[PDB]
């Protein structure tokens, strides 16, 4: 259940 | 929300195809002289024997490890990319979980040496010998010629920004929501990379690109290849291999 993407997408 | 959603100019295109190389030279992840320049450093036959002796599921975590690396460049490259920002989340996602990976692909001919057939692998080049202790010698095989037909076009740095770019914007991916948004994209996408073999006289490499097929066999076959992994060592999977690996390719 990891979720990372959201995380790069999100983050700026 | 961005001007690439609809019918582009010449002018927009030309803008676009800038815009495209820019991204791509930001994120490229390692430098294309850099890669040259250390063809000459190839690995040792007690290297290679060293590498071949590794265990099994250490050799994947490793490969598993550098390919996360190079999937966060992309990630980079993909919200850069004139549009992609302006997709909703789902369409991003959408894209990047079926094209990361073809991306890297792609991207990987630059760090391979045609001819000895040698890729750069931590630090030095190694031929696909380098990969024995994985047990996927058919997809390690495949990939090698894979990157051996990249090779084959010479392919420029900003023919890589404009075709990888391509690769992404897929309005054919199953599970986009905004599809025309995503289709309107990938047009003018399609016109800045056909724009710059035109204005380069590169239109010739058109019919000696792979078929779209071939990105997606070949990433079949490492979900295929990973799932028989995961059967062979479940808790270094859980364990050690990275979480962003694991939600593109083992659903998490
Ligand atoms: C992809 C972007 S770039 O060209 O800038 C760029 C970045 C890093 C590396 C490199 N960095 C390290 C520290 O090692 C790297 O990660 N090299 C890998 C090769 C393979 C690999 C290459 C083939 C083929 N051809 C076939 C395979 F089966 C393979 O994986 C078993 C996996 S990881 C190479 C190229
Ligand atoms: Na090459």
């Amino acid at each position: 259940k990891h979720k990372i993407l959201h995380r790069l997408l999100q983050d700026s | 929300e961005n001007l690439y959603f609809q019918g582009a100019s010449l002018t927009e295109i030309e803008h676009l195809v800038q815009s495209v190389c820019k991204s791509y030279r930001e994120t490229c992840q390692l430098r294309l002289e850099d890669l040259l320049r250390q063809r000459s450093n190839i690995f040792s036959r007690e290297e290679v024997t060293g590498y071949q002796r590794k265990s099994m599921w250490e050799m994947w975590e490793r490969c598993a490890h550098h390919l996360t690396e190079a999937i966060q460049y992309v990630v980079e490259f993909a919200k850069r990319l004139s549009g992609f920002m302006e997709l909703c989340q789902n369409d991003q996602i959408v894209l990047l979980k079926a094209g990361a990976m073809e991306v890297v692909l792609v991207r990987m001919c630059r760090a391979y040496n045609a001819d000895n057939r040698t890729v750069f692998f931590e630090g030095k080049y190694g031929g696909m010998e380098l990969f024995r202790a994985l047990g996927c010698s058919e997809l390690i095989s495949s990939i090698f010629d894979f990157s051996h037909s990249l090779s084959a076009l010479h392919f420029s740095e900003d023919e890589i920004a404009l075709y990888t770019a391509l690769v992404l914007i897929n309005a054919h991916r199953p599970g986009l929501q905004e599809k025309r948004k995503v289709e309107q994209l990938q047009y003018n996408l399609e016109l800045a990379f056909h724009h710059h073999l035109c204005k380069t006289h590169r239109q010739s490499i058109l019919a000696k690109l792979p078929p779209k097929g071939k990105l997606r066999s070949l990433c079949s076959q490492h979900v295929e290849r990973l799932q028989i992994f995961q059967h062979l060592h479940p808790i270094v999977v859980q364990a050690a291999f990275p979480p962003l690996y694991k939600e593109l390719f083992s659903g998490g």
